[PDB]
């Protein structure tokens, strides 16, 4: 009996029962990473276990270890709390400005944030290298780069633009929520921010699309069907079937767009805008309806 | 507020928007 | 030819309708003519 | 449907008859118990007045 | 035993309409398919249509009445118009004036009927096409959240005012008001679990889409065929995700992962929303008693002042 | 009173441990199924 | 023939039920009959 | 023929019902007839 | 035939259950009958 | 022919109905005629 | 036959359980019986 | 299904009969313990009043 | 047979355990028994 | 057979461990025994 | 199916009988220890009062 | 040719319309001419 | 056999380590022994 | 399974008996040390009282 | 054999290093030794 | 061979460098030595 | 050989440059030398 | 040879560019040179 990838055992195409070892050995092909093109050789061009280690893998692992050490030190020492749900890792005060001093408190927040940034960029570059070794596209790096740009907006661009550097988030479990709540209520009705609304729309659409795609694929896995049943099912309900290649494109685009608009709204709310209720005071004054009402229906 | 630095950071954010736009343009240009 | 007759007709009719509605609404809201109870 | 009665043969199977009988007895016992419980609850505190 | 031509090209009730398919063109260029195609109508969907549009007509007519029947003001204030439920007095009574919550009850009833009939439509068409019925249960898990929001939570609190007011801006206001009323949902554990599942769902969707698009040069998007025998694209995707994080899946497990993320999101959200008001009147106080609230003696408050 | 309340115990620490163990177990079994031997197209012939 | 008996029956039944429910709701909410509440 | 009997019947019935409901609602809301209190 | 017995049974049962629930809720929430402590 | 009879009929009917509704609503709301109280 | 025994059993059991739980919770929340204080 | 009685042969299997017997005995013991516990709790603190 | 033994056993066990936990929580939360320090 | 040995052992062990930890923590938090100060 | 008794042959395997015996003995010992611990705790401080 | 006639016409017409609308609206809002009261 | 030796070893070792860490943390957090100030 | 006893042959391999012996000896030593530690800790400061 | 030498060495080394770091950090945090100011 | 020489060298070098960085940073931040402006 | 000469050259040069940049940055941030008004 | 001359030239030029940009930025950001006033 031939075992299928789903799990079926169907008695008996050009397929055959092949162990994963043959596939793993066949596709190694060392010597095509990004660092090899630049320097002419990759210093770390091997595998340690199941992982591939490259030039940026070492940088990422160093950043990870250093960041975790600094995070634990600020929270076990200098706070004396001993539990992780009550830790509160703060940046330097707003009065200090854009400068950093080891003597003053908030230095290890700097160390952890820098190490985390280095680790994130190293992970992105490692993903690019692994994609380039397999002759694939560069789509996953684009999505992860959207996420990393979302991080850089919150921790680098906004504090520099506002110029005091106390405007970055504390790295504490259950405590970054305090920062989110206070920032959101400082610019009251953060719902009324247009880009926040677009981001929420994209998030909800992404979840709905994921559920629909999972249901559709799972509904035909282990049945004797002609591969066109799903198209008829999706045209009978809603009167449209996107196809096999369109659903993944839509998923990738929606996922990236949500985070992009979210980082745009956070940065814009930081500097160029002060109140999101006053932002809509232009609407009722446009010269198409500013003179049509009376009493409570005026304006 | 220093309006030069803020505009520079805004330009960086709009640059960060670019790769998805490039992917959309590539998908449109191919598949004629 | 650069454009088809159908597209030109559609664009022209839509532009005319939107402009007429917009001008009527602006004149009504201006309150400068004493029309329909001032 | 050998054990099924003549009238209900087109609607029931042989194995389904026994399960249906079990459900019928369960419903009848539950109804008797519920009637008793309602009578005691009314005797304790009326809910209409 | 299923003829797709019949299921797509019947006539009358229990058949389809819009029979001559359309074509859009740019959707064919960008998404790979641009057939509008026919749409089924089978007595599960006529009821949904009629009930949904009855509810919409009621809401729109109330919107018109609220502005004095002025169309220009109707366009002016469309996005900040709403039809709120009855006030907190006379909690669950239906003897209410039409302008004081009478229309909200009728519209909500018709909307409930519409959503239930839509679920029935989904289930019946899944059965009639030969595919499984996973989509019906996913929609059931979202209707669970919907019914907690609109029916089961206002019940057990004693008033209709605990429900949203049927408006573009009214849902945002409802979210803010419910957060302020019951403490802070940032300290609601089920809100935390729902956020975890939601962000995980978005992450998984992005990863899967990028992975399939990257390996589409070897026909990796044909999920139905890859479940029979793996191809070069699926092999490359497995190798990529094994070399990145040390473990991977095949082209069948990822769909189970996605389905369960979405289902858990909906279910945990419903449970948290229901538990918010009846048992824990204040989430911050509960968090303080549970030792999940960080001490905060000496703030630096200059960040939060203009 | 150095200890949390019972409701805190349940509502916080039961779901968290459940999620952690479930994630680890599901990942382990997904990897087991993925790396098993089944039908595949030969990479040497397949291009 | 333009319409089937099924479609006519379904549409008529749904319209009647919806109209009856709406009329009953409106009459109850108006409070002009002294019924089911003072 | 440009239009079929079915489409015309459906459109006319929907338009008539919508107009009648709208007119009754506007007349009731105006409060100028002393109907339903 | 126009309709199956199955569909008629299902629709009738569901409509009856929904109407019973709605009528009970409307009548009891009116506060006009003194049921379970007024 | 650039346009069909069906499309022209549909567009004209929709435009006329919408314009009539809009004009009646504007005239009623302006309160300049003493109609319907 | 129109309906299978299994579907009827499932629907009856679910309806009965839901009604029992709902009625118990409604009676307990009414607070008109002096039950559990 | 050799050990299964004649009446329940279409419903039960030789392996499931033993497990069913185990479950029935367990439920019987549980019911006895539940009745004893309820009587003790009523003797300790009545809940109807 | 309409139902397998496994389905019955699983449903019964799950229902029993859930009911036991819920009843214990509801009884002990009422504070009407003086159990484990009131 | 309806159930296999491994499933029974796994379910029993998980339930026992969960109940034991929950009961110890509830008893400790209740503060009704004078245990660990 | 050689070390298993005749009654439990359809349900038990020759390798799982030993594991079942180990589990049974462990459960018995745990139950005895739990009973002793409960008695000692009651003698120390009653939890019902 | 590097660019088509159609694209040039579309871009030019759109830019002209947008510019004219913007300039009329800005001049109206400036309140510098005594136009429309 | 139902369970392999490696699975039993992994489960037992992980459970023992986790319980030891948890018990040490709880005893330290109780503040009832006068250990580590 | 030449070195495994006859009773435990169906359950144990030849290379696993040695590892099992090592684990058992380690657990016994751990139990003895834990007993001593508990005795000294109780002698220092009782935790029940 | 159930476990390889390499896996045992890796697990033991990681556990020892993590335990050493944790113990040093906890002892430093407790402030019961007068070490490092 | 249980391990390769290059893996041992790389792991040792990374661990040593990380430890040296961490120790210098901790000692500098503790301010217990009067080094680099106290 | 376990390592190639050019790989060692790349690793050593990169590590030295990174360490030099880090040491200048840390010394400047300390503000203990009066360098660039510090 | 261990390193191609082209690669050395490219690496050196890029390193010089990055160093020049970074040093200009740091020197201009300092308190002594206030962005050339
Ligand atoms: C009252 C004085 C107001 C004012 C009020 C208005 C209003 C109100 C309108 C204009 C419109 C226009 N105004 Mg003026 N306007 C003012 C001052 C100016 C000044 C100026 C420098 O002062 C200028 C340059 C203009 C210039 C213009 C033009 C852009 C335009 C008229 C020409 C046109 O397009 O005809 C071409 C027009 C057509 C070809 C329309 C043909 C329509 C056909 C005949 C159908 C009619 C409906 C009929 C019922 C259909 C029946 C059959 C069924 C369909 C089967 N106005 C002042 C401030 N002006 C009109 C316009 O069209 O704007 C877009 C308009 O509506
Ligand atoms: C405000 C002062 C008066 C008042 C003044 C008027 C005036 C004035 C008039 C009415 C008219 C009507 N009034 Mg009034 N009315 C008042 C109060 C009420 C009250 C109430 C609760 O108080 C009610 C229920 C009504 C009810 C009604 C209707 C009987 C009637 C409009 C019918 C309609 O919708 O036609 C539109 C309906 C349709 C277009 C649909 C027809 C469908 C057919 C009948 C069924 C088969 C459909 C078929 C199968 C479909 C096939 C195609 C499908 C696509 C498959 N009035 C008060 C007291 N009323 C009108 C009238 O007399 O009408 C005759 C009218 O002119
Ligand atoms: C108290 C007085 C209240 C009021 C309270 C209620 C309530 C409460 C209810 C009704 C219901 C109805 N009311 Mg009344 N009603 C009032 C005034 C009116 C007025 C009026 C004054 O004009 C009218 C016309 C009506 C008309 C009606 C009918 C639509 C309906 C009863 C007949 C029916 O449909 O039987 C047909 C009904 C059946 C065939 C049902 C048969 C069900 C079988 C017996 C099983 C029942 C369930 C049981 C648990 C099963 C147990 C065993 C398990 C299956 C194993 N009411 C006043 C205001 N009325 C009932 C109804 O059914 O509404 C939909 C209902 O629930
Ligand atoms: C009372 C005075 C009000 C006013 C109130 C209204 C109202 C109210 C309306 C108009 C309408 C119009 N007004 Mg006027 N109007 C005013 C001032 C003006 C001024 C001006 C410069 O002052 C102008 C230029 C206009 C111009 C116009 C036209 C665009 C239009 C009428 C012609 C038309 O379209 O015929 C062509 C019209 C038709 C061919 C209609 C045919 C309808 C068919 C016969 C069906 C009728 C319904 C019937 C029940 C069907 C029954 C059977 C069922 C189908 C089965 N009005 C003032 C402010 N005017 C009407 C219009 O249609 O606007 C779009 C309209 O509704
Ligand atoms: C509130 C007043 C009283 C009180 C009043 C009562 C009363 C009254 C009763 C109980 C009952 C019980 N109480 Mg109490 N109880 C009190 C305080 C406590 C405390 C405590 C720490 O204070 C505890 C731990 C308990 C514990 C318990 C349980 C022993 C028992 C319910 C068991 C159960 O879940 O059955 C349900 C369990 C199941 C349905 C699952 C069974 C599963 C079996 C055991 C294993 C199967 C394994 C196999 C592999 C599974 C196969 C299928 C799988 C799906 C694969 N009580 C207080 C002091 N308690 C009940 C009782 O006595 O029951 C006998 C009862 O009626
Ligand atoms: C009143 C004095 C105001 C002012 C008010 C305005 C207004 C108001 C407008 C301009 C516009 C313009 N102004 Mg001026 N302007 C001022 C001072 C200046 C100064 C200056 C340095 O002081 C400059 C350089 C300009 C320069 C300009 C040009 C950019 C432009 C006119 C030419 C053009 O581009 O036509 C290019 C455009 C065309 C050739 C369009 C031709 C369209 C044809 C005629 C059709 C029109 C519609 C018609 C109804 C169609 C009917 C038929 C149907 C389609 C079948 N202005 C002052 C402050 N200016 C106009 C403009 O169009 O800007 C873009 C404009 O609307
Ligand atoms: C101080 C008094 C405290 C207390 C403090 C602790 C602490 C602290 C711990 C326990 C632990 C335990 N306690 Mg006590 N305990 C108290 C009261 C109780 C009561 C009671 C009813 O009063 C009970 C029933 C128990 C019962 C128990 C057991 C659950 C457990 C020891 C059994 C075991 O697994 O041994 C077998 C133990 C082993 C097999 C461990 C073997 C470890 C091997 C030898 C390695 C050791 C590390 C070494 C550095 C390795 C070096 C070489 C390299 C690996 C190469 N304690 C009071 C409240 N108890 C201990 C435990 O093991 O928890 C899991 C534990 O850590
Ligand atoms: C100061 C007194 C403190 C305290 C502070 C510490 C600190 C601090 C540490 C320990 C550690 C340990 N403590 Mg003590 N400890 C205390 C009280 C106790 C009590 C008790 C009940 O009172 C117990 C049971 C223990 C028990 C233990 C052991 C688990 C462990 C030491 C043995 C071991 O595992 O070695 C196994 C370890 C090894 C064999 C490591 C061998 C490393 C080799 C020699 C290399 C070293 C690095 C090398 C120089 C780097 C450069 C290499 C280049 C190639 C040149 N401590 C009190 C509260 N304890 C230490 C430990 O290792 O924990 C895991 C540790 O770090
Ligand atoms: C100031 C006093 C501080 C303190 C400050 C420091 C600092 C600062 C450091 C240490 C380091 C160490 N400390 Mg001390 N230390 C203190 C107290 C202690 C105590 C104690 C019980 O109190 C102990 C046990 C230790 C123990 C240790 C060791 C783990 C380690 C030194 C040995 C080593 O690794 O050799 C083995 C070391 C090597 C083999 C290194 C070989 C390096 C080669 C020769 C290259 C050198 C660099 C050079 C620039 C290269 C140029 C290349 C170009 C191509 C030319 N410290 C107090 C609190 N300690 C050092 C360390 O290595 O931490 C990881 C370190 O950096
Ligand atoms: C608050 C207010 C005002 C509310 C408004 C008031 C209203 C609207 C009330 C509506 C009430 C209704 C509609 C109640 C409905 C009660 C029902 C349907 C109970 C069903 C019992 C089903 C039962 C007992 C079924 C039992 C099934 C059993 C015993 C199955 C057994 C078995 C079966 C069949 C198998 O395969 C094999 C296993 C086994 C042998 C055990
Ligand atoms: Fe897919």
């Amino acid at each position: 009996a031939l075992p299928l990838p789903s799990g079926e055992t169907l008695p008996a195409a050009s397929a055959e029962v092949i162990p994963f070892s043959i596939i793993e050995e066949f596709y190694k092909r060392p010597g095509k990473t990004l660092a090899a093109r630049f320097f002419g050789v990759d210093p770390f061009d091997f595998w340690i276990g199941r992982f591939y280690v490259g030039l940026f893998g070492a940088i990422s692992i160093i950043g990870i270890i250093l960041g975790v050490a600094f995070y634990l030190y600020e929270g076990v020492v200098n706070e004396g709390t001993l539990n992780i749900l009550a830790m509160r890792i703060e940046p330097p005060p707003v009065s200090q400005g854009l400068n950093v001093d080891p003597a003053q408190p908030g230095f290890f927040w700097f160390l952890t944030m820098v190490a985390a940034t280095i680790a994130f960029v190293g992970w992105l570059l490692r993903q690019i290298d692994i994609s380039l070794k397999l002759d694939m596209g560069m789509e996953v790096p684009i999505a992860f780069g959207a996420v990393v740009s979302s991080w850089i907006t919150l921790q680098w661009l906004r504090p520099i633009a506002m110029g005091a550097w106390g405007h970055g988030f504390p790295l504490g479990i259950t405590h970054h929520l305090d920062w989110v709540s206070n920032i959101g209520y400082q610019y009251y009705n953060f719902f009324y921010n247009p880009f926040h609304a677009i981001g929420i729309t994209l998030l909800f659409a992404s979840t709905l699309f994921l559920h629909m795609h999972g249901s559709a694929v799972l509904s035909e896995a282990k049945r004797n069907i002609s591969d066109q049943n799903i198209h008829v099912f999706w045209r009978n309900i809603l009167g449209y079937s996107i196809g096999e290649i369109g659903i993944h494109r839509v998923a990738f685009w929606t996922g990236a767009a949500s985070v992009l608009f979210s980082n745009l709204c956070i940065f814009l709310s930081g500097t160029f805008v002060k109140d999101w209720n006053a932002f809509w005071g232009f609407w009722d004054k446009m010269p198409i309806w500013n003179g049509v009402g009376q009493g409570a229906l005026v304006a | 507020m220093n309006w030069i630095v803020a505009t520079f950071m805004l330009m960086f954010v709009l640059v960060a928007f670019l790769p998805l736009v490039v992917s959309l343009a590539y998908t449109w240009v191919t598949n004629p | 030819r650069p454009f088809e007759f159908r597209t030109s007709v559609v664009v022209s009719t839509l532009l005319g309708l939107v402009m007429a509605l917009l001008i009527h609404f602006v004149v009504l809201s201006s309150g400068a003519f004493n029309w329909l109870r001032a | 449907n050998d054990l099924v009665p003549d009238q209900w043969k087109p609607l029931f199977n042989n194995a389904q008859w026994l399960v249906h009988d079990i459900v019928v007895k369960t419903i009848y016992g539950g109804l008797i118990i519920a009637v008793i419980a309602h009578v005691l609850c009314w005797a304790w505190t009326p809910w209409i007045r | 035993p299923i003829d797709l031509h019949d299921e797509e090209y019947r006539d009358g009730l229990e058949g389809t309409i819009a029979k001559p398919p359309g074509h859009v063109g740019w959707m064919q260029r960008l998404l790979g398919e641009g057939q509008v195609g026919p749409i089924y109508v089978g007595l599960w969907g006529v009821i949904s249509f009629i009930t949904f549009f009855a509810s919409a007509f009621i809401i729109l007519v109330d919107y018109g009445r609220q502005v004095g029947w002025n169309p220009i003001i109707y366009l002016r204030e469309f996005w900040n118009l709403a039809v709120y439920p009855p006030p907190t007095e006379y909690g669950l009574s239906w003897n209410v004036p039409w302008d004081k919550g009478g229309a909200w009850l009728a519209a909500t009833f018709f909307l409930h009927i519409s959503v239930l009939t839509w679920w029935a439509r989904l289930y019946t068409r899944a059965k009639a096409t030969g595919v499984g019925t996973q989509l019906a249960w996913g929609f059931a898990s979202a209707l669970s959240l919907y019914f907690v929001i609109y029916l089961f939570h206002p019940l057990a609190l004693g008033n209709w005012s605990a429900a949203p007011g049927h408006g573009f801006r009214a849902i945002l206001d409802w979210t803010n008001y419910v957060s302020i009323h019951w403490g802070n949902f940032y300290y609601n554990p089920f809100h935390m679990l729902s956020i975890f599942f939601l962000l995980g769902s978005t992450l998984l969707l992005a990863m899967h889409g990028a992975t399939i698009v990257a390996t589409s040069k070897w026909k990796s998007e044909m999920e139905f065929t890859e479940m029979m025998a793996e191809g070069p694209g699926t092999q490359r995707a497995q190798l990529f995700w094994r070399w990145v994080m040390g473990w991977n899946a095949n082209s069948y497990n990822i769909h189970i992962w996605a389905w369960w993320f979405a289902a858990f999101t909906a279910i945990t959200g419903a449970i948290g929303l229901f538990l918010s008001g009846t048992l824990v009147p204040d989430w911050y106080a509960w968090g303080e008693t549970a030792k999940i609230v960080a001490p905060w003696p000496n703030p630096d408050w200059a960040q939060y002042v203009f | 009173s150095p200890w949390p309340v019972w409701s805190g115990y349940a509502l916080c620490f039961v779901p968290l441990a459940a999620v952690i163990l479930g994630f680890i177990i599901a990942a382990r079994f997904t990897d087991k199924q993925a790396t098993s031997a089944y039908l595949r197209l030969d990479p040497a012939k397949a291009n």
